[PDB]
């Protein structure tokens, strides 16, 4: 499922601010 | 009721003018827990020696803001904050700078970031998605009618007070923009395509976020999601979207005109204003006076242990605060 998908990506955690 | 975005701005106007500075001193609190880390700084749980009573400190180490390239943004942020007055915008309480760090103290928000309670669940249902997003619209609204632009929409930045309502946190990116700005900032999975292709932005970037955000609450997973940053870009300028098979088909038409490359076609930068948004479909059973007033039953009511429980949040390693002896960066944050 997409969610399937959601959960083995490496983006799971508290994402942060992009810099430069 | 636009009366009451007129003495709105009058404050904010007075407030911008003329800023509070040097109101308490690091020795006045017992350091707790951090309870939140970031790019740029990190927040301690914090008790005041002499009310007892409990905050959230952000401390920001001077010299790492200027190796990021965060100064104007870091003075904006206490500009901001101190000048704005709304329910779900968390209140600073003090501010102050020592030798190494600019700090800023706000009012403690219990119940934990969006972002855990979200995660732990996996998704929330529409009509408690559509509570949170009222409030959102209902800030975006306030900041906007002040030319403030917000710049930072996520679960992660969202605190739930003990009523179960937002209260909005963190304005690194907060600035106060006639017409356009231009520095690439945010989130990736947040960012409009605007700002991707350094194109040049309004306000406008904050509704685009709000409909990420309200993807995001009733999907549980974000619009836009792959392993790196650029790759994110990739998706989001396409202006592709995929919703959930349950999606309401009301959702699904606000989503589409929120998630819209096409500025001429985005809703709240058209004719009608945030109305688009309020007289949608989708929030017709909002009472929008009550969501202000607090008078609306919300989704949970966060575990209450005491005065300083930080159960609700995750637990972070520890830095302890140096000051330096000597003076660290003077004129850069004069006005701080
Ligand atoms: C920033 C802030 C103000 N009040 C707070 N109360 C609790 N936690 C906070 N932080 C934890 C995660 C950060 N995103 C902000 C705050």
């Amino acid at each position: 499922t997409t969610y399937a998908d959601f959960i083995a990506s490496g983006r799971t955690g508290r994402r942060n601010a992009i810099h430069d | 009721v636009k009366e009451f975005l007129a003495k709105a701005k009058e404050d904010f106007l007075k407030k911008w003018e003329s800023p509070a500075q040097n109101t308490a001193h690091l020795d006045q609190f017992e350091r707790i827990k951090t309870l939140g880390t970031g790019s740029f700084g990190r927040v301690m749980l914090v008790k005041h020696k002499e009310t007892g009573n409990h905050y959230a400190m952000k401390i920001l180490d001077k010299q790492k803001v200027v190796k990021l390239k965060q100064i104007e943004h870091t003075l904006n942020e206490k500009r901001i904050l101190q000048a704005v007055n709304f329910p779900f915008l968390v209140k600073l309480e003090f501010s102050f700078k020592d030798n190494s760090n600019l700090y800023m103290v706000m009012e403690y928000v219990p119940g934990g970031e969006m972002f855990s309670h979200l995660r732990r669940i996996g998704r929330f249902s529409e009509p408690h998605a559509r509570f949170y997003a009222a409030q959102i619209v209902l800030t975006f609204e306030y900041l906007h009618s002040l030319d403030l632009i917000y710049r930072d929409l996520k679960p992660e930045n969202l605190l739930i007070d003990q009523q179960g309502y937002i209260q909005v946190t963190d304005f690194g990116f907060a600035k106060r923009v006639k017409g356009r700005t231009w520095t690439l900032c945010g989130t990736p999975e947040y960012l409009a395509p605007e700002i991707i292709l350094s194109k040049g932005y309004n306000k406008a970037v904050d509704w685009w976020a709000l409909g990420v955000l309200i993807y995001e609450m009733a999907a549980g997973y974000p619009p836009f999601f792959a392993d790196q940053p650029i790759q994110i870009y990739e998706k989001i300028v396409s202006g592709k979207v995929r919703f959930p098979s349950h999606f309401s088909s009301d959702l699904k038409d606000l989503l589409r005109n929120l998630l819209q490359v096409d500025l001429t076609k985005r809703f709240g930068n058209l004719k009608n204003g945030v109305n688009d948004i309020k007289n949608h479909k989708w929030f017709a059973t909002t009472d929008w006076i009550a969501i202000y007033q607090r008078k609306v039953e919300a989704p949970f009511i966060p575990k209450f242990k005491g005065p300083g429980d930080t159960s609700n949040f995750d637990d972070y390693e520890e830095e302890e605060i140096r000051v330096s002896i000597n003076e660290k960066c003077g004129k850069e944050f004069s006005e701080f």
